[PDB]
């Protein structure tokens, strides 16, 4: 049960961190009208 | 359940991934960030990547 | 030193420390570990004079506290009195006032780094014992630094002999005993 | 630093090991140089550190030998009460608990901090020679020729005292007797 | 003249023009802030504290018919009705916005370059003489500097011992 | 003291920013904060640029794998 | 053309006198395949951690904060006694400085783009090394102590784990087997 808990925490944190630091990586510039 | 632990963290083990995985992601993001032109701008958004 | 060569007069087998030219009072060329080569001699002399000026008051305070305590404070030895007064809030008053003084002490230190004030040289001579006379000031400064060093060592002694013997300094001199019950103790 | 007896002792033309020749570090200037270094410690380690170690060992071991003898002939009053009858290495363990050996370690370490500084300073060209701590209060080393000789005596007696102290300690391990008692057996 | 802290150099901006200037600013607030704003704050604090000191003295022995007296003057703030305190606050706001010309910011208070503390309040003509004004400017600032400390002490040892300042002096006891 | 506030009810120990130990830690915090501005400048003015401050080692420097 | 530390092996091409810790020892030859600046920075950083870690093993083991969960000598078993709360706020303190010293540049493709030499985070409060000779001897001293302290924390830690005894205690007790 705890093993499943820590695995799910690992997965959730991984994807949430990817989302967080991906939208923080100057996402507004990723448009076809840049330059 | 219903115990009131902060972020559901009842075991101290749960914190190791919760703090480290953002830190590895932060380290990877810092290589991107340090490469950017971090001076100010007067625009609605930054067009420099 | 038995062989020819230039060496510190303090330690004949070690060189004269480089930044200890000799201008400073009490400069016996004693810096084996070379702090002066790593730090300002100005800032280090400030620290020395501050430690000495605190420790001389500390030594005389221990002696007087053993001899006499005020009618309103209890009669406890100098070391165990610390907790009695920290609670009484007295130490949280000495600390406040000394911190208030040391704000300007630190500003003066930063002005010593800029070479505007000699280390430890406040303009404190209200009775004017040696302000007019310069050679008297130099002699008194040498005596000040000697007393500073001696009082630091004496304070360290008088506290550790208490930590072992559990006696005041006057009590120890009147009733001197060896530590650990050695008049009857084996191994 | 002219060498006393250069030609008969401590000098060129006196090479101890006839077949072998000495390392290039062992020149004719050093004191007590009989051209003896078969294992070749000198080429690896600087000669100043090596002579510092030799003189420190010799000076420590002369005191150690005379201590192990004098402790048998006589003892300071009161040691027999605190310390029971206790010879060379048992007395170490007893005195460690007594706390005397802590004081010896503290103060000899305090002196050896400045010994470390002196070794450092000599090894960076301070001009100090090995083992020269400027200690000659009686001015008996003032004359240069007598100083020359006394240096080789210091080295040789240090070596003899080193071997002697090894002897006394291992004889104690064998018989559990001191030097004076061991010799009369 | 003599320097307040003789082991620290005189501050550069703190020239001897304002009354009561003995070259005292070790931490260096003059360098990083307008000395006119600081002088105005000094005089305002001194004036409110002089008035408050006299308030502590008079309130201990006097109480108007409509109000009731507390154990100490500091207690008079709490027995008094709450609405009147807000009336006082808004009256002081009107006085401090009208008297300052409705210029209540450091960037605009001295647009007209008036002297700090010169709110144009001078009924009875005191200080009309050029020489008397110079001495009275010094008297004001030194009395205000005294009264800030005095108000602080009287407040804190009226709260610590629930006793007015005069009654404390007539019946002093250790804390 | 009777009317001192921010104090405990039964313990009698002052608590918070008005405690004796918080004052002590506050002095040491300001010490740690003032250490770098003070001793860094002490280092800047004097420093070990004496042209004699040099590390010394027992082994011969011909082959120490020296940098 | 033969390594000094490994006489039998030929010298690694990358390894060189210029490094300040070179003795020709890279038998694997990692140097050939990674940024040697990155490798030196990693070596000095691991060693700077371990140099403090061994002394910690030792000081924590004798003295300790009088705070309630701070007093547990066996360091191995101490990490858990002090709360992770504390261990985390410290981990976060080291994070701040990681990014402070490295100045944001903390990836292999970005760390040294600013010209920072490896293993320097611009720290030199004392023991100044403006003297290249002094820098040259001090860097070898630092590298040797880094390498030694690695072995150290390793032993102390694995050993504290083996016998539940802190460093000084274990050897004195030296319960063997
Ligand atoms: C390092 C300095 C130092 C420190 C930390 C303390 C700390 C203490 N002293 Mg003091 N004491 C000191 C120096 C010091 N003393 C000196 C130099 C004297 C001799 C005059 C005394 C004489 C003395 C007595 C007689 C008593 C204490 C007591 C105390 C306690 C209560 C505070 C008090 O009333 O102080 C009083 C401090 C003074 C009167 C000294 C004032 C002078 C200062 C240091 C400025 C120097 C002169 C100035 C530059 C001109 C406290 C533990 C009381 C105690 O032990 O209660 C249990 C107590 O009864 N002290
Ligand atoms: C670490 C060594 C040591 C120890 C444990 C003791 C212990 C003791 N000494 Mg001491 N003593 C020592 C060294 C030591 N002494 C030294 C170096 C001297 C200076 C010569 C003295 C001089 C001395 C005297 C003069 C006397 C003692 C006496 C005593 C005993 C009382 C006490 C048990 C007394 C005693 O019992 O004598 C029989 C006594 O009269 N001691
Ligand atoms: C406890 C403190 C203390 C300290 C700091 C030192 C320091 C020193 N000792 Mg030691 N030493 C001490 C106590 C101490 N000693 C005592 C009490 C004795 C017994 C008399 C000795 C006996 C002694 C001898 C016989 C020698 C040293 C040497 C040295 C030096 C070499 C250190 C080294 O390379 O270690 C490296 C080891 C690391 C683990 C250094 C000056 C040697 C020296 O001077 O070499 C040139 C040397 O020959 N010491
Ligand atoms: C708290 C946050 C924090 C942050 C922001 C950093 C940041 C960094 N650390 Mg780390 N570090 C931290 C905590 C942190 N550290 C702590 C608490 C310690 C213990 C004292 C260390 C000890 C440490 C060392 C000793 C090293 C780093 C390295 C690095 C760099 C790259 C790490 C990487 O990409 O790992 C991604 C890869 C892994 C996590 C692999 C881990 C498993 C290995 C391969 C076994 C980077 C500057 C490395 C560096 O500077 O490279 C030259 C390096 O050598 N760090
Ligand atoms: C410096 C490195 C090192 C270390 C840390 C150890 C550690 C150990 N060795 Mg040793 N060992 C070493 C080098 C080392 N060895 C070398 C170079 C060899 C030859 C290749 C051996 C061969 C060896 C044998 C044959 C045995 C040990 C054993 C031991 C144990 C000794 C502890 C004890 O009981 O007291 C321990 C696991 C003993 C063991 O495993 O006991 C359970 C044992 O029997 N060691
Ligand atoms: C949004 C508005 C809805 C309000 C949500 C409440 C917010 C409270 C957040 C704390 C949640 C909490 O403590 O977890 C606690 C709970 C789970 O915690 C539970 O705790 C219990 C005892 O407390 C037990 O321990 C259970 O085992 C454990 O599951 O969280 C969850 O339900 C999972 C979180 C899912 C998060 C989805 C990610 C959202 C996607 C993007 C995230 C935004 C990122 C922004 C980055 C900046
Ligand atoms: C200097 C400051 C100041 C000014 C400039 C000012 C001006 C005016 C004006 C002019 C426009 C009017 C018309 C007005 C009227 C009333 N004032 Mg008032 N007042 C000031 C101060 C106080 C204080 C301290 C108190 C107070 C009060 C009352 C009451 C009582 C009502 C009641 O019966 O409850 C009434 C009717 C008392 C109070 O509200 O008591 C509950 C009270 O304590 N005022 N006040
Ligand atoms: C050098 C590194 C370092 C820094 C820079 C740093 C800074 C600050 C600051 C500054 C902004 C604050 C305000 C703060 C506060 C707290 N620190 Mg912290 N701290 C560091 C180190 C440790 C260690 C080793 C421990 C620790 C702890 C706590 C607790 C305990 C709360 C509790 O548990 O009730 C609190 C409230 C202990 C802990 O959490 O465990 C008991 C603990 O062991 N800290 N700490
Ligand atoms: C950098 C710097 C500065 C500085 C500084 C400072 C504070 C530097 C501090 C450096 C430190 C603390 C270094 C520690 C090194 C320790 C080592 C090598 C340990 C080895 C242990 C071994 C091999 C072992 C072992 C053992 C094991 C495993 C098993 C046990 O049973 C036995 C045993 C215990 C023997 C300053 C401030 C001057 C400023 C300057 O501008 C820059
Ligand atoms: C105190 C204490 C302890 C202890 C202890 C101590 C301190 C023990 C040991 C002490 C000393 C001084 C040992 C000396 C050994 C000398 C030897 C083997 C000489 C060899 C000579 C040779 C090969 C000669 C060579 C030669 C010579 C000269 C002449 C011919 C040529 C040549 C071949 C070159 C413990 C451990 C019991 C623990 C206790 O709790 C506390
Ligand atoms: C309590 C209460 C009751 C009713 C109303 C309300 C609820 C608002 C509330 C009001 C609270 C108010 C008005 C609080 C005001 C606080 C005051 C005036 C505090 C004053 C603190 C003063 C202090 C420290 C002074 C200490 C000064 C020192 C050492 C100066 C040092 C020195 C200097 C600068 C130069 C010469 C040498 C010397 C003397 C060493
Ligand atoms: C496990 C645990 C317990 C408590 C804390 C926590 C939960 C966090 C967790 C922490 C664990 C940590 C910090 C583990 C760290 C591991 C460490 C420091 C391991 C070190 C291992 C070192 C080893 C093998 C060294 C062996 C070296 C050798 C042969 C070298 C050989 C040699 C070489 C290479 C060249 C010259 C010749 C010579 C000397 C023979």
């Amino acid at each position: 049960m705890f093993t499943l808990k820590i695995v799910v925490y690992t997965t959730v944190t991984f994807f949430v961190s990817l989302f967080t630091f991906g939208f923080l990586s100057n996402d507004a510039s990723r448009n076809p009208n840049r330059k | 359940e219903g115990t009131g632990e902060a972020l559901g963290i009842d075991d101290t083990r749960l914190i190791v991934p919760v703090i480290l995985i953002p830190v590895i992601t932060f380290i990877l993001y810092a290589g991107f960030a340090s490469e950017q032109d971090n001076e100010d701008f007067f625009d609605t958004y930054d067009q420099r990547r | 030193a038995v062989f020819p060569g230039q060496f510190s007069d303090s330690v004949p087998f070690l060189k004269q420390p480089t930044n200890l030219d000799g201008s400073y009072v009490g400069d016996v060329g004693f810096d084996p570990l070379g702090f002066s080569d790593v730090f300002d001699i100005r800032v280090l002399r400030e620290a020395e004079l501050k430690h000495g000026r605190i420790a001389m008051l500390a030594t005389l305070g221990m002696v007087v506290q053993d001899a006499y305590t005020f009618p309103f404070f209890d009669k406890v030895l100098p070391i165990p009195a610390h907790d009695v007064i920290v609670k009484s809030g007295g130490m949280s008053q000495i600390l406040l006032w000394t911190s208030f003084a040391e704000i300007f002490g630190g500003i003066a230190l930063f002005q010593t780094i800029q070479g505007k004030r000699a280390p430890g040289d406040y303009s404190f001579d209200p009775l004017n014992l040696s302000a007019n006379d310069l050679e008297k000031r130099e002699r008194y400064a040498l005596a000040e630094i000697k007393h500073s060093r001696l009082a630091m060592l004496a304070f360290s002694g008088m506290v550790h002999q208490y930590f072992i013997t559990n006696q005041g300094v006057i009590e120890q001199i009147n009733n001197f005993r060896p530590i650990n019950g050695f008049p009857d103790a084996t191994f | 630093l002219p060498l006393y007896g250069e030609g008969k002792l401590q000098g060129p033309g006196t090479q101890a090991i006839p077949g072998s020749e000495p390392p290039p570090a062992l020149d004719g200037t050093w004191v007590g140089d009989v051209g003896f270094d078969p294992l070749g410690f000198s080429r690896v380690i600087d000669m100043r550190w090596l002579r510092e170690a030799e003189l420190k060992h010799g000076r420590v071991c002369m005191l150690a030998a005379t201590g192990m003898i004098v402790q048998d002939i006589a003892l300071f009053p009161g040691v027999t009460k605190t310390f029971g009858p206790a010879k060379i290495t048992a007395l170490h363990d007893v005195a460690v608990k007594q706390g005397s050996m802590q004081q010896l370690l503290v103060w000899l370490g305090f002196l050896e901090i400045f010994g470390f500084v002196a070794i450092v300073q000599m090894l960076q060209g301070s001009g100090r020679q090995p083992g020269d701590f400027g200690f000659d209060p009686l001015n008996c080393g003032a004359n240069t020729d007598t100083l020359a000789r006394r240096q080789l005596v210091e080295l040789k007696n240090g070596r003899l005292a080193m071997i002697a102290t090894g002897g006394m300690i291992h004889h104690f391990f064998l018989t559990g007797k001191g030097p004076i008692e061991f010799i009369t057996t | 003249d003599d320097l307040a802290v003789p082991f620290l150099e005189r501050p550069p901006m703190l020239d001897g023009s304002y009354a009561g200037d003995i070259g005292f600013d070790p931490v260096g607030f003059s360098n990083y802030f307008d000395l006119r704003w600081l002088r105005e704050a000094e005089l305002k604090h001194g004036r409110v504290c002089m008035l408050g000191v006299v308030g502590f003295l008079v309130q201990e022995f006097v109480t108007l018919p409509m109000f009731s007296n507390g154990v100490t003057p500091v207690d008079d703030f709490f027995v008094v009705p709450a609405t009147g305190l807000w009336q006082i606050f808004f009256t002081i706001g009107f006085v401090e916005a009208f008297s300052n010309g409705f210029k209540l910011t450091p960037s605009d208070m001295f647009a007209d370059d008036r002297a700090p503390g010169d709110l144009g309040f001078d009924p009875l003509g005191c200080g009309k003489d050029p020489a008397a004004l110079a001495r009275r400017q010094l008297v004001e600032v030194k009395n205000g500097r005294l009264a800030m400390i005095a108000f602080g002490g009287m407040l804190h040892q009226q709260l610590l011992t629930k006793q007015g300042v005069i009654e404390q002096l007539t019946n002093f006891k250790a804390i | 003291v009777p009317n001192v506030p921010f104090v405990d009810e039964i313990t009698g120990e002052p608590q918070g920013l008005t405690a004796p130990i918080v004052h002590f830690g506050s002095v040491i915090s300001l010490w740690l904060l003032f250490a770098l501005p003070v001793w860094s400048a002490a280092y800047k003015a004097a420093g070990a640029d004496t042209a004699e401050w040099v590390g010394v080692s027992q082994v011969t420097e011909d082959a120490p794998g020296i940098g | 053309d033969r390594s000094y530390a490994m006489p039998f092996l030929s010298r690694p091409p990358a390894l060189d006198g210029s490094m300040a810790g070179d003795v020709g020892f890279d038998p694997l030859g990692f140097s050939n395949y990674f940024d040697l600046k990155w490798l030196r920075e990693a070596e000095l950083k691991h060693g700077r951690v371990c140099m403090l870690g061994c002394l910690g093993f030792l000081v924590q083991e004798q003295a300790n904060l009088p705070l309630p969960g701070f007093d547990n000598k066996l360091a191995t078993e101490a990490f858990f006694s002090v709360p992770a709360g504390g261990l985390w706020q410290i981990f976060f303190s080291l994070g701040a400085i990681e990014i402070i010293t490295n100045k944001g540049k903390l990836t292999p493709g970005s760390m040294f783009t600013g010209g920072r030499a490896p293993g320097d985070l611009d720290f030199d409060p004392l023991n100044l090394s403006v003297d290249e000779t002094a820098l040259r001897r001090f860097e070898l001293a630092e590298l040797k102590h880094a390498r030694l302290a690695m072995i150290g924390l390793g032993g102390m830690l694995h050993q504290m784990l083996l016998t539940k005894q802190a460093p000084i205690e274990q050897l004195t007790n030296f319960k063997s087997l």
